[PDB]
């Protein structure tokens, strides 16, 4: 069976500003088969109220998710999202950087 | 409705 | 312009932790106005746009019904192709399907789609004549020989020009004020010195929709697709998306690139420089 690894983004759905409301998410995309282990990370702490999307894919049948969950950006805070998936060896953390 | 029947495959 | 109707379908068997789960979401472009999950507490065709919620309940009680059917049907499905491909019993498999049509300016037909994937694969898909089957392997020629004994293909074509035409072109009327209106980019270019001798541009979109867009970096006017880092177009979970694209510039030379934009929601192309 063929199998595709995830793309992971992680960002926040408005500019960024410390100690200003906003939402941090992590858009997984590209991947196939679709199980896939997603958590959002706050100092290295998972996060416990985070939804996510329902379940679809791209034309070219590969599936997307979308991970989010308000937060307030902070100079000190550290933010990040850890992804497992058939594809992967061991869990894949990209931290948030608010220039990407 | 905007759903399709299916048919088995 | 132009719009899609589009419904994405996902079952996934799951031997030894119950049957398949089906999952179906329907998108009018990049909208998503409808979900059934199989899994869900209680399935029901559930609403994820406020003009669906003015449809009565014979609306969704009719495509509830096409659901609970649609998940039988998805399960029959994924029995049959283990059997095509000589599987065991024990391993997940997945079956993904997508139909629904595209409709011009002027709402009429513009095509139809019908087409399914196995374990990731191509595996049959309604010509665009809707009359007739492209099997990817002999498996599907299987189930091409069934569909063309049953007379499927009228039964989707049917569907396609019919019933998918009419109701896109009534979502479109009920929930105007979004489906038609174009959000463009909000744009800017950063720059992040990466040592002595170059530094990154990064040319953002934010905010935009639909989710089409194009944004390419040119130097002296030269395409850089090869040396442009492009990401996924991504959801900022308003409804809008989000893009950049960068290339890593020599210092001094930031003049010489310009990032073009190319969206519905903008009255021209836009050019961008830094600063």
């Amino acid at each position: 069976m063929i199998q595709r690894t995830p793309k992971i983004q992680v960002y926040s759905r408005h500019p960024a500003e410390n100690g200003k409301s906003n939402f941090l998410n992590c858009y997984v995309s590209g991947f196939h088969p679709s199980d896939i282990e997603v958590d959002l990370l706050k100092n290295g702490e998972r996060i416990e109220k985070v939804e996510h999307s329902d379940l679809s894919f791209s034309k070219d049948w590969s599936f997307y998710l979308l991970y989010y969950t308000e937060f307030t950006p902070t100079e000190k805070d550290e933010y990040a999202c850890r992804v497992n998936h058939v594809t992967l060896s061991q869990p894949k953390i990209v931290k948030w950087d608010r220039d990407m | 409705a905007a759903a399709k029947k299916k048919y088995c495959l | 312009g132009s719009h899609s109707m589009r419904y994405f379908d996902t079952a996934m068997s799951r031997p030894g932790r119950g049957e398949p789960r089906f999952i179906s979401v329907g998108y009018v472009d990049d909208t998503q106005f409808v979900r059934f999950d199989s899994d869900a507490a209680s399935p029901r065709e559930e609403p994820r746009a406020p003009w669906i919620e003015q449809e009565g309940p014979e609306y969704w009680d009719r495509n509830t019904q096409i659901f609970k059917t649609n998940t039988q049907t998805d399960r029959c499905s994924l029995r049959n192709l283990r059997g095509y491909y000589n599987q065991s019993e024990a391993g997940s498999h997945t079956l993904q399907s997508m139909y629904g049509c595209d409709v011009g300016p002027d709402g009429r037909l513009l095509r139809g789609h019908n087409q399914y994937a196995y374990d990731g694969k191509d595996y049959i898909a309604l010509n665009e004549d809707l009359r007739s089957w492209t099997a990817a392997d002999t498996a599907a020629q299987i189930t091409q020989r069934k569909w063309e004994a049953a007379r499927v293909a009228e039964q989707d074509r049917a569907y396609l020009e019919g019933t998918c035409v009419e109701w896109l072109r009534r979502y479109l009327e009920n929930g105007k004020d979004t489906l038609e209106r174009a959000d463009p980019p909000k744009t800017h270019v950063t720059h992040h010195p990466i040592s002595d001798h170059e530094a990154t541009l990064r040319c953002w979109a934010l905010g935009f929709y639909p989710a089409e867009i194009t944004l390419t970096w040119q130097r002296d006017g030269e395409d850089q697709t090869q040396d442009t880092e492009l990401v996924e177009t991504r959801p900022a979970g308003d409804r809008t998306f989000q893009k950049w694209a960068a290339v890593v510039v020599p210092s001094g030379e930031e003049q010489r690139y310009t990032c073009h934009v190319q969206h519905e929601g903008l009255p021209k192309p836009l050019t961008l420089r830094w600063e």
